[PDB]
């Protein structure tokens, strides 16, 4: 009569454990490299009813795993092409005055130097055009010369974003919530599990999310401790706001041989007019989008507070300005026009003067760098604005007329908007159950 | 009547059903512990090896563990070990058909090593009696 | 599999008479749980299918007094006391215990 | 009310494909079974298939040798079916009917919709 | 009489003999699935690890598969599951002592998943019946 | 009386005791063949993988070896095979309760393959007889 | 002791020019060539 | 667990009389090997504990003639023919078969 124990194998059990995931890409490149195992186009998602699960945003190891993973890919892809050691020679530069707009006066610097040719016993005089943000007076030298010299982006291996699927190994499962009111952390009554996550674009930005996955129904303000101003506030929109970015210059590329089987590509001679790179966003759409953001944001703060917006709080060029990698050419753009408004309780575009820096310093690891060769002709961009990464200003008195400014810029936050749903769990098949059991003794 | 509580509820599907109804879904659980990486440089080379070895090692630990208990080769097996009633003073109907398994393991997770500490001793004993009967 | 045949291919009836329709199962449909999930649905001529009897002992909502489902094991029947324009149609006996969930062969009620 | 919205009618061409949708509203889509039914005017009802809007498990009739691919979406509460590439004689109306729960399964064929006229020509 | 159809016909040696005579050579086949690389830089370092893990993983999949069916620990085991006679309308003498095994698997390879689709259901069903008798 | 010849003599602790007293300490020995490296660049990266795979491979070889003999799933199992008495003309009391196991394996290490050469043949022969009774 | 065993009463199909062994060896030795060339002097300064 | 209780809390004895002390076990202490490892130790007042009887049938070294340990199963006793200054003290019956190796409750021998 007294109940005994029974051994149960495979019964569903979950334990919070995190390990190394795996990559899968859809049918050379920098992300996939045709190395990740292809994922079958039947992402069988299964809904678990009568269950609730806990999700810890900003503590998920998936965010950390992806951050370290792509950096390894970046280093891997930069090793096999020419280094730029011999480009640190003295630069005798000059201004550009051939059909120059007043807004970009003194930006490009026509330069000449005595960089070496392929033969070790001969020199050559080569002239190239460099942006103001790539040279420094000593007459000129490259900005990165006193820092470790960097390689040149392998011209062929484009950095165009490609969706990447993350799948856990056997014996582990990935759970994703589905409630449309999901906060940063809390139980979700619509738990589901899937072996592989949907396409995640690793596209880069610092202020405005580009090509992100939009929210389901309403604008969501996902944030940990909110009364603390020291942590960023992540906002995800619900209807995309189209963004146009273009480079008007008709640039041309010159190939200069540096050594045996090692070539360097320079800029110029430019053709046509000299016009500043600019981006465009609809005025009507942005005002509506911002109005919706404050409406939801006002539910977490005072209703009578006068919400204001302003540009960044200054600092290094890397974080103070919007960044993206459209068309393989980097743009640093001043977004003071998208935050110049005030909201009180109760014409088709914006001109954003952008900037181009040809020498790129990647993640704040200071020992690395890279060169991006120019691309012939004009470059056009069409992307979607899906959210913002704002920061809360301090010194507020009595919590009235609160304001936010764009900032942050850490790469982890960009993926957090895509990995907040997904968490990794471990399966505990073994188990013991009490019942009235009598083993058949031999 | 094609809809019966069975495998097609999905891998881990029984986690929302009662413990009694989850017994028939224990076969869909053991199958998804090895496969999934059958089809196939440092990055993703060592990672694939590390993931594959860990999955293989993890499954072995349970297969070994069931081997010492003598339940190996039977998905649902039991021994003659009684258990201290103080752990859970509940009836069979009060355990199987009225509560989910997920929160169950949490309550008795404290005595997982203790309850394991009785299974192997009896299995070795059961072998000893068979040896005595054998001789 | 278990086939579902019905004797009446054509059933000539006038308004105000009792109508009889029956169905057969090759194998007994008594499920282990102790129930027969057979359904008698009268598919309207061009409208969406509508069930009339489920769990033949039990009856559906909007109960019509004329319809009286009965039968067990191999024999299934549905007796109608009076005929109405709604009664004129096609009846299908649907088994609900084995695979596939085959429907009935169809018995037509028409006035000639 | 439990309703299964269906498209009115689709006119397709031989060698083409169709996206036979079936909207779910007024209930929980993650539990009830979903099955399709044929209503050829000159022939009796035929069993086409069944899709489980949960685990994604799919079952197909023996006569079909897996000619169709069934897909569901738990986010938008919709169900989809591929033919795939049917022919002329299979030009009729298909009904997306809601089944019962995988445990009880007695309420099968509880509710229907209006169907969609597939006329490949 | 030292020559008997037995192990010394060689690994894979029974592949040319009839199915009946190949039953006694099933022990020489399971032994050559793990060993052979017992005795022991990128080239041939990762390759050795990849080959070893794959060999271990492949053998385990079968060991796990036999574990779910309940036949694990017995080289030749059978359950009580019947099979659809339409697959092969042949007599025992017409299968074992008149045709090789190599072409046999080709004919029935179509229903390998289907026949597997009945083994685990019966084994779990057998366990449930034992649970009923157990209780 | 808490001191009984048992597990708490330590891993490998029975190596100093007689063979008979070492039988009860066979469970502490199988547990320490897989674990120990559960918790976690070229140096120590490949080495960890090489060590882990070797440990897994070594254990599987014995598990497979016991599987062929039919003793898998039982820590202490014995078949019906007789042994050539010439290998050791000693009594049971003269083997178990008067001499340590360490020097035992040295004497009979010569016939390890020969004694193994009879176990699998009997196990397959046992299965064939079961097949005959089965049919 | 390259134990070669003859299987009688059997026939097998061989696909020459489709064997992966040919591809495996072709890529294998090239890896050995690159591996063996890394650890000795480069000849950069001989292009004078 | 098996408790070890002793009836005499206080035992008034004069020099030259027979002293009686007993102990009890809730469960029989007969071990499978066929022995009772119970120990009767007389803890001196402030000195190190000293055993007097082990394997109650057997007796310790430096045998005192007065002490005669006896008893089995549930009942344990130790008879002393004559009382000496050493006898006055506290006796503890220590079970030696089950876990924990509990000692006795303590019987005090004092002169009043
Ligand atoms: C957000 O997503 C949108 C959607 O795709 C994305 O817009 C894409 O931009 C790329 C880059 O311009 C487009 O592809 C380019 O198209 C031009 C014109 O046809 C080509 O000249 C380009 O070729 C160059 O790059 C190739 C490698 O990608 C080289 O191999 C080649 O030699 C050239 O150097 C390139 O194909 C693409 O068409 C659009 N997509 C759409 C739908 O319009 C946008 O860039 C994303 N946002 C960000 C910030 O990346
Ligand atoms: C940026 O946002 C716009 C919306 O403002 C996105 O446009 C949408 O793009 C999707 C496809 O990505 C369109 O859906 C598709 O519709 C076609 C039929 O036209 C169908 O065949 C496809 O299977 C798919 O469902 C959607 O209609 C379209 N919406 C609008 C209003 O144009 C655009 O895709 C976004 N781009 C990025 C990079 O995020
Ligand atoms: C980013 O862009 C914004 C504008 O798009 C820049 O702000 C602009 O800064 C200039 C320089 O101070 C302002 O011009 C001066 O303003 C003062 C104000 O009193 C006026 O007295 C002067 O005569 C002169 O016009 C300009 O007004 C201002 N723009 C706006 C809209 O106010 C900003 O400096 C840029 N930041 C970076 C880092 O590029
Ligand atoms: C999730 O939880 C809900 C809680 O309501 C469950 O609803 C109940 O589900 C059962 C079967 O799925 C329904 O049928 C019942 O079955 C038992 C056992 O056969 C029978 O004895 C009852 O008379 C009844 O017919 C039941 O009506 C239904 N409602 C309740 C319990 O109020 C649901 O099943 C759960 N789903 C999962 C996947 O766990
Ligand atoms: C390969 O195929 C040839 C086909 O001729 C086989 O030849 C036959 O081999 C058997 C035994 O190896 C010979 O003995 C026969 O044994 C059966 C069963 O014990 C017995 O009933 C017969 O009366 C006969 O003694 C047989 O004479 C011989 N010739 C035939 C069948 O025409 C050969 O054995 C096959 N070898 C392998 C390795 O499969
Ligand atoms: C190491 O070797 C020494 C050799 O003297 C062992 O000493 C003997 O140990 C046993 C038990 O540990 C003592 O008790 C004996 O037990 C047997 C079986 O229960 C019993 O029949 C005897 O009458 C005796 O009570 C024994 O007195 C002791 N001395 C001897 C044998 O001369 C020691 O046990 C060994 N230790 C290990 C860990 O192998
Ligand atoms: C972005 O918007 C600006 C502002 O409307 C556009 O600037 C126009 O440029 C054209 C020449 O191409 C001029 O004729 C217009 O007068 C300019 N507008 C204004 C208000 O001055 C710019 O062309 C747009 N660029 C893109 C790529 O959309
Ligand atoms: C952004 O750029 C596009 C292309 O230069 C402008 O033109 C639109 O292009 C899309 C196709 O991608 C069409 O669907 C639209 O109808 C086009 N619009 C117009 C007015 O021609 C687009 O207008 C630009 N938008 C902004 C806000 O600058
Ligand atoms: C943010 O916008 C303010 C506009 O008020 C900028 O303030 C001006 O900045 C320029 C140089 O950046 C100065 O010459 C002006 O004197 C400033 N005026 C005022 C009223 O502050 C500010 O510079 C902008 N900062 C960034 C990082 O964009
Ligand atoms: C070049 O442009 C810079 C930009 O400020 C200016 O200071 C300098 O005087 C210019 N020199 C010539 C020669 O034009
Ligand atoms: C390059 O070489 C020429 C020739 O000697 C010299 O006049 C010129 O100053 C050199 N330029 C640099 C930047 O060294
Ligand atoms: C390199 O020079 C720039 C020019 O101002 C300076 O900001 C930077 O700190 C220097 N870095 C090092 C490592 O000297
Ligand atoms: C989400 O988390 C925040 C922070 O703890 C909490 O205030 C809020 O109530 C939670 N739920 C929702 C729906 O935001
Ligand atoms: C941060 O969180 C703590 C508790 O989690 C809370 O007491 C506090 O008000 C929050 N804000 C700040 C600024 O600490
Ligand atoms: C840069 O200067 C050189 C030397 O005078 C000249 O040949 C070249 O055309 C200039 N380039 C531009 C874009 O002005
Ligand atoms: C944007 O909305 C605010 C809210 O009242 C309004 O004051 C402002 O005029 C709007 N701007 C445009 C350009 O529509
Ligand atoms: C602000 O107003 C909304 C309704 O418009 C109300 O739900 C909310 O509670 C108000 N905020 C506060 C802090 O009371
Ligand atoms: C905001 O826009 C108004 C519009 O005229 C302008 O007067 C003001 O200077 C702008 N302020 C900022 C900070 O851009
Ligand atoms: C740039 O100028 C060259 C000069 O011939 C021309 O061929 C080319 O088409 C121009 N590029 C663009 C994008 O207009
Ligand atoms: C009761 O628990 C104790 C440990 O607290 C354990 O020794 C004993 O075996 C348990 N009872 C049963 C019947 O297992
Ligand atoms: C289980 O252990 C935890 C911590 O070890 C404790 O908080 C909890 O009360 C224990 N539960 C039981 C039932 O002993
Ligand atoms: C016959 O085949 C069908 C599927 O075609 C299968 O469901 C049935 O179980 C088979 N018969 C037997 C006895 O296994
Ligand atoms: C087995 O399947 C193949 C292709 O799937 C088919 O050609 C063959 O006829 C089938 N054989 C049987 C016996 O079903
Ligand atoms: C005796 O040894 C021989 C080999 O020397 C072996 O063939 C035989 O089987 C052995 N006897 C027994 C009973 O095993
Ligand atoms: C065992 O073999 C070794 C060498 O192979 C030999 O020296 C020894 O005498 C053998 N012992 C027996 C008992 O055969």
């Amino acid at each position: 009569e007294n109940l005994w124990v029974t051994v149960y194998y495979g019964v569903p059990v979950w334990k919070d454990a995190e390990t190394t995931l795996f990559c899968a890409s859809d049918a050379h490149n920098v992300w996939a490299t045709h190395a990740c195992v292809p994922t079958d186009p039947n992402p069988q998602e299964i809904h678990l009813e009568n269950v609730t699960e806990e999700f810890n945003m900003w503590k998920n190891n998936m965010v950390e795993q992806m951050h370290t993973d792509i950096i390894s890919l970046w280093d891997q892809s930069l090793k096999p092409c020419v280094k730029l050691t011999p480009l640190c020679v003295t630069l005798q530069c000059t201004n550009v005055t051939n059909n120059i707009t007043d807004d970009m006066r003194g930006e490009l610097k026509n330069c000449s130097f005595n960089m070496t040719t392929e033969l070790r016993d001969k020199k050559q005089k080569v002239y190239s055009l460099f942006y103001r943000l790539d040279v420094v007076q000593i007459e000129y030298r490259l900005i990165n010369c006193n820092t470790s010299a960097c390689t040149q982006a392998c011209p062929k291996v484009s950095f165009e974003p490609i969706p990447i699927h993350y799948c856990a190994p056997a014996g582990f499962a990935i759970l994703k919530c589905k409630d449309k009111k999901f906060n940063g952390t809390g139980p979700c009554p619509s738990v589901s599990t899937v072996q592989c996550t949907h396409g995640i674009k690793p596209v880069v930005s610092t202020q405005l999310l580009l090509n992100g996955s939009l929210a389901e129904e309403e604008v969501m303000i996902r944030s940990e401790n909110i009364t603390n101003n020291a942590k960023n506030i992540l906002v995800q929109f619900n209807t995309p706001v189209q963004i146009n970015c273009t480079r008007p210059n008709n640039n041309t590329r010159k190939s200069i041989r540096i050594g045996p089987g090692q070539a360097f590509y320079a800029t110029g001679d430019i053709i046509g007019d000299i016009r500043q790179a600019h981006c465009n966003v609809s005025k009507a759409t942005w005002n509506e989008t911002l109005g919706k953001v404050v409406k939801q944001l006002r539910k977490h703060f005072g209703n009578n507070t006068i919400i204001r917006f302003a540009n960044s709080s200054g600092g290094d060029l890397e974080v103070t300005t919007h960044s993206f990698n459209c068309g393989g050419e980097f743009f640093y753009c001043n977004t003071s026009g998208l935050f110049n408004s005030t909201w009180i309780s109760n014409n088709d575009s914006i001109t954003l003067p952008c900037r181009i820096k040809q020498i790129i310093n990647m993640w704040q690891r200071i020992g690395q760098c890279m060169y991006a060769p120019p691309i012939q002709g004009v470059i056009r961009c069409v992307s979607n604005i899906t959210g913002l990464i704002l920061t809360r200003d301090g010194g507020s008195t009595n919590s009235t007329t609160e304001t936010f400014r764009p900032g942050g810029g850490d790469m982890r936050d960009n993926w957090r908007s895509e990995l907040y749903k997904y968490k990794v769990v471990k399966i505990e098949p073994l188990g013991v159950a009490p019942t009235r059991c009598k083993r058949r003794v031999v | 009547a094609v809809g019966i509580g069975a495998v097609f509820l999905g891998f881990l599907g029984a986690a929302g059903s009662t413990m009694g109804a989850a017994s028939m879904t224990l076969t869909v659980q053991a199958r998804n512990l090895l496969s999934g990486i059958v089809q196939q440089l440092t990055v993703w080379g060592i990672k694939q090896l590390q993931a594959r070895v860990l999955a293989v090692e993890r499954y072995l630990r349970d297969q070994q563990l069931l081997g010492i208990w003598g339940c190996s080769g039977k998905l649902i097996c039991c021994t003659n070990v009684p258990w201290n009633s103080s752990w859970s003073n509940r009836n069979l109907s009060e355990i199987w058909d009225n509560m989910t398994w997920l929160q169950w393991d949490k309550e008795i997770s404290n005595y997982t090593q203790i309850i394991y500490g009785l299974l192997e001793e009896s299995q070795n004993q059961q072998e000893k009696n068979e040896q005595d009967l054998l001789a | 599999d278990v086939v579902m045949t019905q004797t009446p291919l054509t059933l000539s009836v006038t308004i105000g008479q009792p109508a009889s329709i029956s169905c057969k199962s090759s194998q007994s449909l008594l499920d282990s749980d102790g129930k027969t999930y057979l359904n008698w649905l009268l598919q309207r001529p061009g409208q969406s299918p509508k069930r009339l009897i489920y769990l033949v002992s039990k009856l559906d909502s909007g109960v019509p007094d004329r319809f009286t489902g009965s039968g067990s094991g191999t024999d299934f029947t549905l007796k109608i006391s009076r005929v109405e324009a709604e009664d004129l149609g096609i009846y299908y006996c649907w088994q609900g215990t084995h695979f596939p969930q085959t429907f009935g062969g169809g018995t037509r009620l028409e006035i000639k | 009310q439990v309703q299964l919205q269906q498209p009115g009618a689709e006119f397709v061409k031989p060698g083409a494909s169709v996206r036979m949708s079936c909207k779910a509203s007024g209930y929980t889509f993650t539990s009830y079974w979903i099955a399709w039914v044929k209503q050829r005017p000159g022939q009796g009802l035929e069993w086409i298939g069944d899709i489980y809007p949960g685990s994604g498990y799919t079952n197909y009739n023996g006569k079909f040798k897996n000619r169709a691919t069934l897909t569901v979406d738990t986010s938008s509460n919709t169900a989809y079916m591929q033919l795939s590439s049917l022919t002329s004689e299979d030009s009729a109306v298909y009904y997306c009917t809601r089944g019962g729960t995988t445990f009880v399964a007695e309420p099968w064929l509880a509710y229907w919709g209006q169907g969609t006229l597939v006329a490949v020509s």
